[PDB]
């Protein structure tokens, strides 16, 4: 996941 | 090449490589067309509204309930040749990973990491788990059960909510007990993100808007990395996180980061985890390999004929490397559980990725997206396997002009700002  | 076939989404079924299947799901769903690129790796052109039933619906919220740092198209990826253009995008991804020795590696131990085999409630005998396996469309429309390690699928609803997602079973955790399920990436090679040049504005949510386009092969190597850890089962729970104290942003909204993202991103990012806690889940982990090789001496049977107990016992004697002894039992050796666990943990990172692709890239998974951009990596003129976006011999091949947005801004088109949304 690439997160924020 | 990785890929030995250039599919164009509307060549002919054949019920091998090129056909109808339906996945696992524990629902019903109608057949999708899927191309088998290779071995144990196939590829859906398909927004994913069938791994999770819950997830069917790609239309937007209302504007005023959407998650703000999001992107909605129903749309995408609904046309033929839209769909076309995905599975060439995703396999010119696949080639730049392929081409570098990193990538080469990383995707070997992809192929090798097949599902393990512990679907039998006798210990006595050998069976696979049915989830692991996709039901394909035969030429004669019967289906047959076909045993694969990766899929790449497009994103649901939120176009940029890439992630690996997998079947899991009624009692055993696949992804952390070193047995493996097979893995369905969400992931789309029409979209990038944007992130800054500058460290204090990276990682700062109110500045910045997206001026160096992230290379899409790094962020399908993410995924790939994050699959592998699921493959062998040494996934890190997710419920163990970093309580981020590095970034007064993160801080002050008590964020928190699992150590899976951790350690995949790699570098600096992978020494939040201390030493302790490491030594904790590779112990666990190595205990986890014990039981398999535990599970395979107590086998004296196998379930189907496909394959000979002697071929799937060595197959998990290869994926686990596992030693034997002159009784045929098999152990675990402590040099050789280290060794491929540092291989897929810290040999397999983004970073490591970054400095074999060459390109510019968050210096940390410790930041904020700045936003989002449509680009089109499947003309040469745009993007090559070799280059990516800087392509050699021209204005771009230098200081990432290629994902330089602004000098390249003929390959993006900027969708949203990200940037004082967080
Ligand atoms: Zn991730």
């Amino acid at each position: 996941r690439r997160g924020l | 090449p990785f890929v030995n076939k250039q599919f164009n989404y509307k060549d002919p079924v054949n019920g091998v490589d090129i056909a109808y299947i339906k996945i696992p799901n524990a629902g019903q769903m109608q057949p999708v067309k899927a191309f088998k690129i290779h071995n144990k790796i196939w590829v859906i052109p398909e927004r994913d509204t069938f791994t999770n039933p819950e997830e069917g619906d790609l239309n937007p919220p209302p504007e005023a309930k959407q998650v703000p740092v999001s992107y909605y198209d129903s749309t995408y990826l609904s046309t033929d040749n839209e769909k076309d253009n995905y599975l060439k995008g995703v396999t010119k991804l696949f080639e730049r990973i392929y081409s570098t020795d990193l990538g080469r590696m990383l995707l070997t131990s992809i192929v090798r990491g097949i599902p393990f085999w512990g679907g039998s409630t006798i210990d006595t005998e050998l069976k696979v788990i049915d989830t692991n396996c996709i039901n394909v469309i035969q030429p004669d429309g019967s289906y047959r059960s076909e045993e694969l390690n990766l899929v790449i699928i497009g994103p649901s609803a939120d176009i940029i909510q890439f992630e690996c997602k997998s079947f899991g079973h009624e009692v055993l955790n696949l992804t952390r007990n070193g047995y493996g399920s097979t893995q369905y990436i969400r992931f789309s090679p029409d979209f990038t993100f944007g992130f800054e040049e500058s460290l204090e504005v990276d990682t700062n949510p109110l500045l910045g808007a997206g001026k160096f386009a992230t290379d899409p092969a790094v962020t399908l190597a993410h995924e790939l990395i994050h699959a592998g850890h699921r493959l062998y089962g040494i996934a890190i729970n997710p419920n163990r996180v970093f309580k981020v104290n590095t970034n007064a942003y993160y801080e002050m909204s008590g964020l928190e980061v699992s150590f899976e993202e951790l350690r995949t991103f790699g570098g600096h990012d992978a020494k939040f985890i201390d030493s302790l806690q490491e030594n904790e889940f590779r112990l666990y982990y190595y205990n986890k390999f014990k039981d398999i090789a535990s599970t395979l001496n107590k086998a004296k049977s196998i379930v189907g004929t496909t394959a000979s107990l002697q071929y799937m016992k060595n197959v998990f004697k290869e994926k686990y490397l596992l030693s034997e002894d002159t009784s045929g039992k098999f152990s675990v050796d402590k040099l050789k559980f280290d060794k491929l666990y540092k291989m897929l943990t810290e040999i397999y990172t983004e970073d490591n990725f970054v400095k074999f692709f060459k390109v510019l890239n968050r210096k940390t998974y410790l930041n904020f997206d700045k936003a989002v951009f449509k680009i089109n990596i499947v003309p040469k003129v745009n993007y090559t396997i070799y280059d990516g976006f800087n392509l050699r011999n021209t204005n771009l091949a230098a200081n990432f002009n290629g994902q330089n947005t602004e000098i390249n801004n003929m390959n993006f088109t900027k969708l949203k700002n990200f940037t004082g949304l967080f």
